């Protein structure tokens, strides 16, 4: 069934599982033309295809060469996106196949389900969490290997970078989200945050600055604080 | 015209014999229906006073055979059986008669209602739906599951309506899997239409007996049947043109001849406003839309 707060943990066990974000497949402009109609224009997407257990990310480039002369090109870009997941599922050997994919939004389940027929037994998932994996494209170095893409390009790395060496999957997954969760609600600061002090320094086999334990404890307690005040901000509370 | 004898009426019953119907008291003196119309299939169909779950009833056609009415009351429900010896028979039918304890099959001549629920219906096909060969009749029951509903138990009291799901090999070629999806013109017109039907007129025959069962005996596989058989066309961009206008005659009767107090359970709402006003279809079951809306808009 869905997945919630009460089946999370679920997450961290053996079973191999994936977690598909679509939301930033197809990314346009917005722009006057000439003549003053409104136009769109696309610019690189991605695939966020993330095994929350492992960290093992499958950032599937999209291209705008994707979209030329297509119409209902936000319809297409759910197909399409099915259509890659199956092919990375394809292309996996058979014991690293996942036994459940888990869809950050329910319209990908039609699609996903049609192309993985041939899987009967990968169950596609829906999930009534509110996860962020939106803000993906925060992340400099993710933002910035999908813009320079000139061609559909698979690009993999490990979100968690080594925190997995001192923490759990369940810490990691749980230190993610909140960054990007802060990385949503106000890029800016989320930003200033994990980059003010120069003297922390991003692997360059790494998204996230080498913090120490205790500077990992101060970031998530500046997250915490930051998410909250940005909620009584927009509610006033 | 022809005739269907009742041995006798032991317990009280609502007797149905395709639209019409009687309420016969128990051991009342009753023995048939007479002045039954040649040329079409028909349904006698039966609801006992005190279990009002449980409708069930016989089709059969009366060119292949005498069939007649007789309570059993070890199984306690009306049989259907068939003599075979024609003198016999006759003699049993003349009888009554003339003692007149028959009812007459109280069609008005207007009346194309039967005709048009059941104008693809073959009782040739029917019989593959509900196998039990060693009888030229069909029984059918409210409690009858269909083939799909055993598969997501016992085979020999199966409704075999011809199988069709949507997310499946057969219904999506690889890599029209968008394409094949969102029109369903494929699965419809290769797949089922010339594959397995071999002609519309066997397709919307098992689509009308489909909704004859969800009718006369509220069997909830057979709604679901005639729905995903309505939702394969509309959901389909190329459809032939004779389809469409005799679907839309189709569906036209079928909600005509619904009782207006059951519209809830055995009308799908999904798939009707698909078909009606989302669909590539929408613009094409003029008579089945207008009387949708003046008969049942709240559904809408």
């Amino acid at each position: 069934g869905a997945m919630n707060s009460s089946n999370y943990a679920e997450l961290f066990n053996n079973d191999i599982k994936l977690f598909v974000d679509d939301t930033n497949v197809y990314r346009v402009t917005v722009h006057k033309t000439f003549e003053g109609n409104v136009a769109t224009k696309a610019i690189n997407g991605c695939i966020f295809t993330l095994n929350p257990k492992t960290g093992h990310l499958f950032l599937k480039i999209i291209h705008t060469s994707v979209w030329a002369g297509q119409k209902r090109l936000s319809q297409l870009a759910k197909w399409k996106t099915a259509e890659e997941v199956s092919a990375l599922v394809r292309s996996l050997p058979k014991e690293e196949q996942p036994k459940q994919i888990i869809v950050t939004r329910k319209a990908m389940l039609d699609p996903l389900e049609v192309h993985m027929l041939d899987f009967p037994n990968i169950a596609i998932r829906p999930t009534e969490l509110r996860l962020p994996f939106s803000a993906a494209m925060s992340i400099d170095k993710l933002s910035d290997v999908v813009m320079k893409a000139t061609e559909p390009q698979m690009v993999l790395f490990n979100i968690y970078d080594d925190w997995l060496d001192r923490i759990s999957s369940y810490t990691a997954f749980s230190r993610l989200t909140l960054l990007l969760r802060a990385l949503k609600t106000n890029e800016e600061s989320a930003k200033m945050i994990l980059l003010s002090d120069p003297t922390i320094t991003i692997k360059s086999y790494h998204l996230w600055p080498s913090f120490t334990d205790e500077q990992w404890i101060t970031i998530e307690s500046q997250m915490r604080d930051l998410i909250l005040t940005e909620y009584g901000r927009k509610y006033n509370v | 015209m022809n005739t269907v004898p009742f041995t006798s009426a032991p317990i009280e019953v609502t007797i149905g014999i395709d639209q019409y119907s009687f309420n016969v008291k128990e051991n009342q003196p009753f023995h048939g229906i007479k002045d039954i119309p040649i040329g079409h299939v028909h349904v006698i169909h039966f609801q006992h006073a005190d279990n009002s779950s449980m409708r069930y009833g016989y089709w059969f056609d009366c060119r292949m055979g005498n069939f007649y009415i007789q309570y059993d009351p070890k199984d306690g429900l009306y049989k259907m059986m068939e003599e075979r010896d024609g003198a016999k028979f006759e003699n049993i039918v003349h009888n009554f008669k003339e003692r007149q304890m028959m009812v007459s099959y109280p069609k008005i001549d207007e009346d194309d209602t039967w005709y048009n629920l059941t104008e693809f219906v073959q009782m040739d096909k029917i019989r593959k739906i509900v196998r039990k060969d060693e009888n030229q009749f069909s029984y059918v029951d409210s409690s009858m599951t269909t083939v799909q509903e055993n598969e997501l138990s016992d085979p020999a009291h199966s409704l075999n309506y011809t199988v069709i799901n949507f997310k499946s090999r057969e219904a999506i070629r690889p890599g029209h899997e968008m394409e094949d999806f969102l029109d369903k013109s494929y699965y419809l017109n290769t797949v089922m239409l010339q594959g397995i039907f071999k002609n519309s007129s066997n397709y919307f025959g098992e689509l009308q007996f489909a909704f004859l069962n969800a009718m006369f005996f509220g069997n909830y596989g057979s709604s679901l049947q005639w729905h995903a058989m309505i939702e394969l066309i509309c959901s389909s961009a190329t459809v032939p043109k004779h389809m469409l206008d005799k679907l839309d005659e189709i569906l036209y009767y079928q909600i005509k001849t619904l009782p207006e107090q059951y519209s809830d359970i055995l009308l799908n709402e999904r798939v009707w406003n698909i078909c009606l006003y989302s669909s590539f279809q929408k613009n094409s079951l003029h008579n089945t839309e207008k009387i949708m809306e003046n008969k049942y808009p709240e559904l809408l």
